[PDB]
């Protein structure tokens, strides 16, 4: 599912800024 | 009584905080430091507790070296700039500003329901009902926002602070922008970019429009409509814009999905002649009254348990650490108006 596709990729945690 | 009355006189007052900021209106001796909230690139927001009134706080403090460093003083500027002059029901106030040999301090109101990203992460997906309660007030913060000139840029759950009364505090405004027509910098989080930033075009306000798409899409669905493990394959995955939507999302939600998330410009709904009314009068939004919402006058459909001032239970732990102080003044000149 893409539920837990999500929940097994590297981008469930608190997500940064990009930033120039 | 409704926003756009609170417009005329909210510009006003706007324009004249911005115009003359206030600066160095308490000092860190004042402040009992309790607790780590949050961390960012150049620091951290920790509660705090005003020792004369024994009111908390959220004190974000910042490494003026760092900040020169990494060559970010325009938009550290442009966040207590900005910050100090709007005020705006669903929007973190600023209480206090000052700085000292080595860092700049920010004291807002403290949220002390945590952020929506906790919650979202826990429960998995919110409620169509929930989540049009939580995109109801973006709206209306876009609306204030935008009136001012101001870009936001950072729009995600990570952001966007619950209070005791369940309503939203938008905080961390260090990629807002005040900008008249249309700007170039390459900022904002990968999955919440619009493809005109990635692309390098040039950008406005609908930005923030795009991001309100990936926002209620991702309180909906609990994943965002792009994502991947390294941001180069997100930003792949934004500019073809080939959005999916679960099979429970409503017809309704998906169509306001489909013009928010919408790759061109002459298209994207919050960017049309008939601004944000092109939102508020979708059919997603049929039963929002933008009135009540506004007031705070809507029942919240999660209200944090709090058990007391100071009660830091809806956050996370993080690892502290000692506010260091120089003898010597560092990068007076670089952070003269702040
Ligand atoms: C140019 N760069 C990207 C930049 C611009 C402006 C900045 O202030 C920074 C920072 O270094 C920075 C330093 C610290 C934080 C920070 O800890 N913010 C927390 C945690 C990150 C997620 N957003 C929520 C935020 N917490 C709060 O703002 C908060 C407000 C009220 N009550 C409780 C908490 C955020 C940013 C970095």
């Amino acid at each position: 599912t893409t539920y837990a596709d999500f929940i097994a990729s590297g981008r469930t945690g608190r997500r940064n800024a990009i930033h120039d | 009584e409704s926003v756009k009355e609170f417009l005329a006189k909210a510009k006003e007052d706007f324009l004249k905080k911005w115009e003359n900021p206030a600066q160095n209106t308490a000092h860190l001796d004042q402040f009992e430091r309790i607790k780590t909230l949050g961390t960012g690139s150049f620091g951290r927001v920790m509660l705090v507790k005003h020792m004369e009134t024994g009111n908390h706080y959220a004190m974000k403090i910042l490494d003026k070296q760092k900040v020169v460093k990494l060559k970010e003083i325009e938009h550290t500027l442009n966040e207590k700039r900005i910050l100090q002059a709007v005020n705006f029901p669903f929007l973190v106030k600023l209480e206090f500003s000052f700085k000292d040999n080595s860092n700049l301090y920010m004291v807002m109101e403290y949220a002390p329901g945590g952020e929506m990203f906790s919650h979202l992460r826990r429960i998995g997906r919110f409620s169509e009902p929930h989540a049009r309660f939580y995109a109801a007030q973006i709206v209306l913060t876009f609306e204030y926002l935008h009136s001012l000139d101001l870009i936001y840029r950072d729009l995600k759950p990570e952001n966007l602070m619950i209070d005791q009364q369940g309503y939203i505090k938008v905080t961390d405004f260090g990629l807002a922008k005040r900008v008249k027509g249309r700007t170039w910098t390459l900022c904002g989080t990968p999955e919440y970019l619009a493809p005109e930033i990635i692309l390098s075009k040039g950008y406005n306000k609908a930005v923030d429009w795009w991001a309100l798409g990936v926002l209620i899409y991702e309180m909906a669905a609990g994943y965002p409509p792009f994502f991947a493990d390294q941001p180069i394959q997100i930003y792949e995955k934004i500019v073809s814009g080939k959005v999916r939507f679960p099979s429970h999302f409503s017809s309704d939600l998906k169509d306001l999905l489909r013009n928010l998330l919408q790759v061109d410009l002459t298209k994207r709904f919050g960017n049309l002649k008939n601004g944000v009314n092109d939102i508020k009068n979708h059919k997603w939004f049929a039963t929002t009254d933008w009135i009540a919402i506004y007031q705070r006058k809507v029942e919240a459909p999660f209200i944090p348990k709090f058990k007391g001032p100071g009660d830091t239970s809806n956050f996370d732990d993080y690892e502290e650490e000692e506010i260091r102080v120089s003898i010597n003044e560092k990068c007076g000149k670089e952070f003269s108006e702040f």
